[PDB]
Order: C-alpha cells, then sequence, then structure tokens
C-alpha cells in the first residue's frame, strides 16, 4: 500500500464461492496479479464514515 | 472484602447466571432473553534440596512424574520437627521411594540402597515417620516385569511369571518372607518350565538373591506346581 | 462455431500447491482482544484481525 | 471398510460407475417421491460384500455388486460389462483379512448436477470440412493447404 | 493409486482397461502404442490415463492390517 | 543398539515406527571401560576390568550402521512398516 | 483466465481430476503436576464440570475419545479432557457449586470437518497415557485453489 | 468397557480403565482405536 | 509503531482476489460467507424500518 | 524547567510502580500462572533494596 490508489472504496455485489472478485483495470494500481495475492476489506461502521468512502 | 464480580442478566432477573460466552465473538450472552453480558473477553535450603535429589532422580533415569511427585513430597516434610534429623541422606532418599510408590513405579530398597548409603535401619524409621506425616497431611506384581528386563526375558516368560505371584500368594505358604525372594523364585521356576538357560548362580548374583534362598524357595514352589499351569 | 483462431492444445503436467482458499479467507467483526494491549488478537486461527 | 483406500475415495469410484439406465425414464427423481429418503420407487439399492480369500491379491469388481431392491420388473441398474473378459471396473483391491462390506444407494440424476451422471463419452462435432464458409483463417509458415492436415470427412464433401 | 475410472476429459470408462493392459503388456511384449489401440483407446485424452498412470495401490497392500 | 526405557523400567529394542508414534528419541546407549587407580609416590596398588560404564545416550540416524533398519530388506522393511 | 488465473474444467473436477485428502494430526497428554493433580481423559458431564465448552460432545466414547469413523464438524470436541480445582481457589463464577473439575478438551479446529480416520492410545517416554487423531478430509478443486 | 486393538499383532483387547495402556499377549504399548460399529454415510459426489 | 501509529483491527477481511470481467469497474464481489460475518449498525427510522424488521 | 523539570527529580529518590494493566500475568494451558518479565524486576528491585536497607 505505497499509493493512495492503493486503498479505495468500492460498491459490493455479494457473489457466492471464495474469492474476492474484482474488475481487471483495477489490477494496475493495487500492483496486484491474480494468483494467490490477497486483499484485505475494511467495512465502515458509521454513516458518516460511509459516505467520506463513496463521496472521497 | 466482597470484590467478587457475578453476571447477572437485569432483564430476566428469574434465576441466577444461567449463560453461554461466546469465544469468537469474545462476548457472553444470557441463553434466555439473548443479551450480551460481557464484551470484549480478553484470551536456600530447599533450592540444594531439590537440586541434589534433581541429580539423584536423574542418575536413577526416573521419570519426571516421579522425580517431581518425590519433589511435592519432600516440600510436605521440609523442616517439620517430627523428622528432627536425619542429616538430609535418610530424607532424599525416603522421598524418593516414597515417589515411586505414588507414582506405582517400583524400587527395591536395595536399589535406592545402591544409589545412597542410608545404614538401613535407620531408613526404615525415618521412611514409617514420613509416612505418618503424609497420612496426617490428609504389591509386588510390578517388580516381576522389571526383573526380567534385567534378564532380557521373552514376554511369555514375564505373563507367566505374573501369573505365578499371583498364584503363589494365595496358596500363602510362608507369606513371601520379603517379596523379593518370591519374585525371583516366581521367575527361576517359570524359566526352568522354559528351555532357556540362566542355570543359577547367574540369577543371583545378577538379582543379587542368595543362590541358597532361590533353591529354597524352589523346593516349595515345586511342590505346588499343580495349580500354577496357566494353560 | 469455429474459433477464426486455431487454439495451442495438448496435455502438459500440473501440480497442485499447499495454498487452499479455504486455509486462507477469514472475516472478523468483534472477536477476542490481546491481554495486553485490549487490541483484537492476531492470527486466523485465534480469529484475528 | 479394513482397505487402504479412504472411504470416501472409494464412495467417489463407485460414484463413477456406469449402471444400466434403459428403464431410467420411469424412475421419479428424489426430489419428486414424497418418501423420506428413498424408496422402490425413486431409488435402487445396491450392495458390495468383498472379503479377501486367497493369499495372493483379490480383485473387487464392479460385476460384485448386487441389486437387492425390488426393480418391479424393470431394467436398471445392473452394472454394464463391456469388457470381453466379463469382469468390468475395478473398484478395489483386498490383500487377505482386509474386508470391505457397504451399501449403495442409485438415484436418478443428470450431468449437470455431477458428471457422473454424464451419459455420453466424447461427441465429435464437425462442419465444413473444407473451409469455404471462411469461419476459420489458418495459422501457417509458408502455406497453409500442406501444413493443415486433410480432415477425414473432407471425403464427403466437394474440394 | 488403483485406475482411474472413467477419465479426466472425455469421460470414456478406463476402469476396466487397466488389467487387459497389463495383460497385453506382460504376455504379449507388444508396445504401449500397440496395447491402448488394441484395447480401444482412440483419443489421447484417455490413453494418458492407462499410460501415464501409477499405480501404488500394489506398494500399499504389503503392509499388514 | 538402539533401545528405549520404559517409565517401569523394562528396557526393550526400539523401531523408529513405534519410536515416532510414542513421542521417543531413538537413540542408542554408550559405554565406557573406566579404570581406576591408586597411587601412593609412584607406587601402583587399584581395581580395573570386571567396569563398563553407561555415560549416556547418543541419537542414531537413520539408515546407519548403527540403525537397525540400515540391514533390513524389502519385505523386512515392510513388517516395520518403513516404506523402502 | 486472465492475469495468471485459469479456466478448470467442472466435469473434470469432478471426475477426480486433482482430488487430494488432507490428514490432519490432533495429539494430547494428561499430565500430573504435583502427583496431587491429575488430568484425566474422560468424557465430561455437563452437570458437575465448569468452564465448559459449547461444542457437542455427544460424539465422545465413555473414555474421552471420538471412535474413529465418526463424522466430525468444526467446534465439535476430539478429546475429554479434565483437571482437578481447589474449591478455595478460585470459587469464580458458580465454581463453588459446581464443586469439581474444570474442562478442558481439545477441540477440532474451528473451520475445520472431516471424517477420523485414525485414533491411537499409548504411554510416552514417562508413562503418561497419550492419544494421537488424525482426522482426513478430501479437499476438492476449487475456485480460489491455486496450480 | 471400551474396545481396542493391538498395533503388531491386531488382537482385540477391549481393556477396561485403570488397566493403563498395554498389550495382552506382547508389550506393544500402541493401541488402536477399533473403528466404530454404527453406520457411516458418504455421498459419492 | 506496533500498537498505536498502526494496529490490528475488526470489520475486515481477507481472502484471495481473482478477476471478473462481468463486474462494473468499482465493485467487488465478496463471497457469502464473509458478508454473513461482517456487519454494518444501520440506525432504525421511518424509512428503513420496514426491510430491517424484515431482516431481524 | 523549574516547575516540571529539575535535576533533583532526573535523579531517583522514589519509584513508582505500574499497575498489573501495564504488567499483566497471562496463563499457560490456563491451569498454569505465568509472570511478567516486568513483575520479576519489581520483585527484584525490591529485593535487593530489602537487603540494602538491612546492610546499612
Ligand atoms: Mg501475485
Ligand atoms: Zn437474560
Ligand atoms: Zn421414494
Ligand atoms: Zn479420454
Ligand atoms: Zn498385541
Amino acid at each position: 500500500s505505497l499509493h493512495k490508489m492503493s486503498m479505495m472504496a468500492h460498491r459490493v455485489k455479494v457473489i457466492p464461492y471464495s474469492t474476492f472478485r474484482l474488475n481487471l483495470s483495477v489490477t494496475s494500481p493495487y500492483n496486484a496479479d491474480f494468483d494467490g495475492d490477497e486483499m484485505n476489506l475494511h467495512v465502515p461502521q458509521s454513516e458518516e464514515t460511509r459516505a467520506e468512502l463513496s463521496q472521497l | 472484602p466482597n470484590l467478587n464480580i457475578v453476571l447477572t442478566c437485569p432483564e430476566c432477573k428469574v434465576y441466577p447466571p444461567k449463560i453461554v460466552e461466546r469465544f469468537s465473538e469474545g462476548d457472553v450472552v444470557c441463553a434466555l432473553c439473548g443479551l450480551v453480558l460481557s464484551d470484549k473477553l480478553v484470551d536456600n535450603e530447599v533450592q540444594a534440596a531439590f537440586a541434589k535429589i534433581t541429580m539423584l532422580c536423574d542418575a536413577a533415569e526416573l521419570p519426571k512424574i516421579v522425580k517431581d511427585c518425590a519433589k511435592e513430597a519432600y516440600k510436605l516434610c521440609h523442616d517439620e520437627k517430627t523428622l528432627k534429623g536425619k542429616s538430609m541422606e535418610s530424607i532424599m532418599a525416603a522421598s524418593i521411594l516414597i515417589g515411586c510408590r505414588r507414582a506405582e513405579v517400583a524400587r527395591t530398597f536395595k536399589e535406592i540402597q545402591s544409589l545412597i548409603h542410608v545404614k538401613t535401619k535407620e531408613f526404615g524409621k525415618t521412611l514409617n515417620i514420613m509416612k505418618n506425616i503424609l497420612r496426617g497431611k490428609s504389591q509386588n506384581l510390578t517388580y516381576i516385569p522389571r526383573f526380567c528386563s534385567h534378564l532380557g526375558l521373552p514376554m511369555q516368560v514375564t505373563t507367566s511369571a505374573e501369573y505365578t505371584a499371583k498364584k503363589c500368594k494365595e496358596i500363602k505358604e510362608i507369606a513371601g518372607k520379603s517379596p523379593i525372594t518370591i519374585a525371583v523364585v516366581s521367575i527361576y521356576l517359570n524359566i526352568l518350565l522354559f528351555q532357556i538357560p540362566i542355570t543359577a548362580a547367574k540369577v543371583g548374583q545378577t538379582l543379587q538373591v542368595t543362590e541358597g534362598t532361590i533353591k529354597s524357595g524352589y523346593k516349595i514352589l515345586y511342590e505346588h506346581r499343580d495349580k500354577l499351569v496357566d494353560p | 462455431k469455429k474459433l477464426m483462431a486455431q487454439i495451442f492444445f495438448g496435455p502438459t503436467y500440473y501440480q497442485r500447491l499447499r495454498h487452499m482458499v479455504d486455509d486462507k479467507i477469514h472475516a472478523r467483526a468483534r472477536g477476542p482482544m490481546q491481554v495486553l494491549t485490549r487490541q483484537p488478537v492476531e492470527g486466523r486461527s485465534r480469529d484475528g484481525g | 471398510n479394513t482397505t487402504v483406500l479412504a472411504d470416501e475415495f472409494i464412495a467417489h469410484r463407485l460414484g463413477l460407475i456406469p449402471l444400466q439406465s434403459m428403464d431410467i425414464e420411469q424412475l421419479e427423481y428424489s426430489r419428486d417421491c414424497f418418501c423420506e429418503d428413498h424408496c422402490d420407487k425413486c431409488s435402487v439399492v445396491l450392495t458390495l460384500q468383498a472379503f479377501g480369500e486367497s493369499e495372493s491379491t483379490t480383485n473387487v469388481y464392479s460385476k460384485d455388486l448386487v441389486i437387492v431392491s425390488n426393480l418391479m420388473g424393470r431394467n436398471i441398474g445392473h452394472p454394464i460389462i463391456q469388457d470381453k473378459e466379463g469382469n468390468g471396473v475395478l473398484i478395489c483391491k483386498l490383500r487377505k483379512g482386509q474386508e470391505l462390506k457397504l451399501t449403495c444407494v442409485a438415484k436418478k440424476g443428470i450431468a449437470k448436477e455431477h458428471a457422473k451422471w454424464g451419459p455420453a463419452a466424447a461427441i465429435e462435432f464437425e462442419y465444413d470440412p473444407w473451409n469455404k464458409l471462411k469461419h476459420t483463417d489458418y495459422w501457417y509458415e509458408q502455406d497453409s493447404a500442406k501444413e493443415w492436415p486433410q480432415s477425414k470427412n473432407c471425403e464427403y464433401e466437394d474440394p | 493409486m488403483i485406475v482411474p475410472v472413467r477419465c479426466f476429459s472425455c469421460g470414456k470408462v478406463v476402469g476396466d482397461k487397466w488389467e487387459s493392459y497389463l495383460n497385453l503388456l506382460q504376455e504379449d511384449e507388444l508396445d504401449e502404442g500397440t496395447a491402448l489401440s488394441r484395447l480401444g483407446l482412440k483419443r489421447y485424452c484417455c490413453r494418458r490415463m492407462i499410460l501415464t498412470h501409477v499405480d501404488l495401490i500394489e506398494k500399499f497392500l504389503r503392509y499388514n492390517p | 543398539k538402539p533401545m528405549v526405557n520404559e517409565s517401569d523400567g523394562v528396557t526393550h529394542a526400539l523401531y523408529p515406527q513405534e519410536a515416532r508414534l510414542r513421542n521417543l528419541t531413538y537413540s542408542s546407549g554408550l559405554f565406557v571401560d573406566v579404570k581406576k587407580r591408586t597411587y601412593e609416590l609412584k607406587y601402583e596398588l587399584a581395581e580395573e576390568s570386571e567396569g563398563k560404564v553407561f555415560i549416556g545416550r547418543l541419537p542414531i540416524m537413520l539408515r546407519s550402521k548403527n540403525c537397525y533398519l540400515s540391514e533390513a530388506t524389502e519385505s523386512d522393511l515392510y513388517k516395520l512398516k518403513e516404506c523402502p | 483466465n486472465q492475469e495468471d488465473s485459469m479456466i478448470m474444467n467442472q466435469s473434470s473436477i469432478d471426475r477426480g481430476l486433482f482430488r487430494s485428502l488432507f490428514f490432519r494430526s490432533y495429539m494430547d497428554q494428561e499430565k500430573k503436576y504435583g502427583m496431587s493433580i491429575t488430568e484425566t481423559f474422560e468424557k465430561p458431564q455437563r452437570t458437575n464440570t465448569l468452564r465448559m465448552k459449547h461444542g457437542t460432545y455427544d460424539k465422545l466414547d465413555d473414555d474421552g475419545l471420538i471412535a474413529p469413523g465418526v463424522r466430525v464438524s468444526g467446534e465439535d470436541v476430539i478429546i475429554g479432557k479434565t483437571t482437578p480445582i481447589s474449591p478455595d481457589e478460585e470459587e469464580l463464577g458458580q465454581r463453588t457449586a459446581y464443586h469439581s473439575k474444570r474442562d478442558a478438551s481439545t477441540p477440532l479446529r474451528s473451520t475445520e470437518n472431516g471424517i477420523v480416520d485414525q485414533v491411537l492410545v499409548t504411554t510416552n517416554q514417562d508413562g503418561l497415557k497419550f492419544v494421537k487423531v488424525r482426522v482426513r478430509t478430501t479437499k476438492i478443486p476449487q475456485i480460489g485453489d491455486k496450480f | 468397557t471400551l474396545k481396542y486393538i493391538c498395533a503388531e499383532c491386531s488382537s482385540k483387547l477391549s481393556l477396561s480403565r485403570t488397566d493403563a495402556v498395554r498389550c495382552k499377549d506382547c508389550g506393544h504399548r500402541i493401541l488402536l482405536k477399533a473403528r466404530t460399529k454404527r453406520l457411516v454415510q458418504f455421498e459419492a459426489r | 509503531r506496533g500498537n498505536l501509529m498502526g494496529k490490528r483491527v475488526d470489520f475486515s477481511a481477507r481472502t484471495v482476489i481473482s478477476g471478473d470481467p462481468n463486474l462494473e469497474l468499482d465493485q467487488v464481489g465478496v463471497p457469502k460467507s464473509i458478508a454473513k460475518t461482517l456487519t454494518y449498525p444501520e440506525v432504525v427510522t421511518p424509512y428503513n424500518i420496514d426491510r430491517l424488521t424484515q431482516l431481524v | 524547567n523549574e516547575v516540571f523539570s529539575r535535576p533533583e527529580w532526573m535523579i531517583l529518590t522514589c519509584l513508582p510502580v505500574p499497575p498489573p494493566p501495564v504488567r499483566p500475568s497471562i496463563s499457560f494451558n490456563e491451569s498454569q500462572r505465568g509472570e511478567d518479565d516486568l513483575t520479576f524486576k519489581l520483585a527484584d528491585i525490591l529485593k535487593a533494596n530489602i537487603s540494602l536497607e538491612t546492610l546499612e
């Protein structure tokens, strides 16, 4: 996480199985490729914060 | 002064606490109304004695459980009046033999007598007083396999010897004249049943039993050969 | 329908690896806290954050 | 199960063993029949007893399954033997004291649910053996005609 | 271990073929390319089953239960 | 050769399989010949021969000359359940 | 299949391609401290036992072990072990009423499941009875899995 | 009592509690737990 | 460094990422299990009350 | 600073003892008591102190 790009909001789509699914355009800013890589997710708990994420 | 905390449901109040605890959520909840009760559940003389004792049990290769039973024992005796002496050699051997007993392991008075020179009779008195103290603070068979080891005898020989010891004790007749003589003679019978030579003097030496004693036991044991036969 | 391109196709030898998603995925909300710092514990088996 | 093979490992292989489906039309689905678990309407019951006899290795064959359930005289469930020697699928091996005794419950299904119901092995599909429709351009080095093999079915269409 | 039944691609049943395969190799000395053919494995999806297979159940049986 | 001392004091050979299962250490004992002498001064009295003394246990690498398996054959190994 | 992922045949998976077993081995042991306090393998009784885990104990045989062949799942308890408690020592919560034995039982992993393959009991070097348990599980190739 | 098996001779023991742990007829201290009698179910999937 | 400027936190999920073409740029697929574990404390009001009631 | 900082205070005439929350005990096997290194140091500083007292 060396870019401000490396942490970005997202809009959850619940889908089955196990891995996080995400489009491949976004693979570059994370410097990410899909082999064994993992990504921490963080849910904001407050309506205020929830707003900030969407808006920033 | 008080300071003891109890968990109770202010909405239920019906019983004392009857609850479950959720470790994963790290919270504790009343099983009834399903209310969360708590959150964020977090996840000089002596040392010298135990030193030399440690050395002794070590040289004796006794498993740590035995060592620690004897340690525990010795702590209880410690500085008490009634002991009144024995110079620290008698107590270490006594406490050891105790921990052996209490550990279901068996060691002969002679064996420990080989690790330490206790003069014998003095040892018996000390052991008895210590035994009395333990009660206040409120079985030969095991020897039979150990001896086979010394002779490296087959399993069947050992179990044969066990049957022999139980049968001999029931039939009484001399009551045993200490267990050691019975254990060794029982063996000597069992082995002579089988073809495997130890002869006699070799077992009397090796196991430190007077040859005359083994033969004497053998005659009486021979007399009762009738009922000692497992198959 | 035929593919306008032809595919390079054939057997090859493959190895499955220790890493398996089931052993990896975990999600924590309100777990246990370390006794010292009262911050969430470490590790999946301990159910850390 | 005393075998060396893990139990579900076995139940896997049993899952793959083809059975005689000719009349399967009239065997109802599991979820369709109103009984609890199974019956002779929605299922067929097979069982297998294997006890290794000889000193030499004994082989459990597909033919060793036996149908204990009433079939109502309809043709179903016989494990199929296409071997010339008349044995069929080799389920597991046994040495001497290793014994295997188990009960299998055969039910109706289709491939999309699990591939063990797939009736068809590979299906060869082809059309336009010559390239006349141009649905495919040919990768080549110098000439495509020489390199690319002549397909057999080409014989049944015009050059 | 022990003869994959069916086949990891085409789904043709490859299990029973195993015994007759070893029969052909031991008895008739025929090379594999001939054996598999005579067994009737046309595609190479099948062929890799028999040919590549390594049978360890034998070396498992030799332990006493 | 590799041996084990059980708690009760029975002592018996150790084959590696069991060694693993029982949380043991695979080792053989070591003995030394101790000759003791006394002088009085080069005058020599003393007790000798008769001692063979146990210093301690030495771990033993499998398949080495010391371990029991190094001499085993195939089916031999199978009885001991160590995969050749 | 872009960027080092890959597409795998579901039928092929279903037919056994790349299926593997996984054996986990849980080991536990009963011990003694001063020979005054002995841990014991026993099936704990919910009535008199304290600090007891909430996984179901129904599978345990009397001795405190799960007989092999039993299908188990996470949070189930494989080995029922118990320890003695001094009444005056704690008296925490209901311990005065429970009177007796603190529960120490090694559970199966929270997330795992499977079938118990093998269970063996053996005295170790110094004579303590202790047990190992072996739980096999089939791990089928999945979307997240690696190759 | 509960049924066990010996390590080597595979003899059925069924030793009780407070029998410690050893095989009768041989010295192996490794006892297997003698698989459950009741039925277990699988899905071939 | 360890316990202040950054720290181990709750409400977080970690897994393997893999790509999907059919997702819009900003989204992410989150597997049902994780979804069923993590949670967002929404507040009852006249608007959501019916929906929440259903959830409960 | 005459209020907050004096060389006199740089020298130690007396010493604070942190509450256990700084230096908590931990239990191994949960039946064995584990003590913190800070607790052991307090035990040393004490014992040493008592000794020096008596000798003095
Ligand atoms: Mg990567
Ligand atoms: Zn309540
Ligand atoms: Zn039905
Ligand atoms: Zn094929
Ligand atoms: Zn046996």
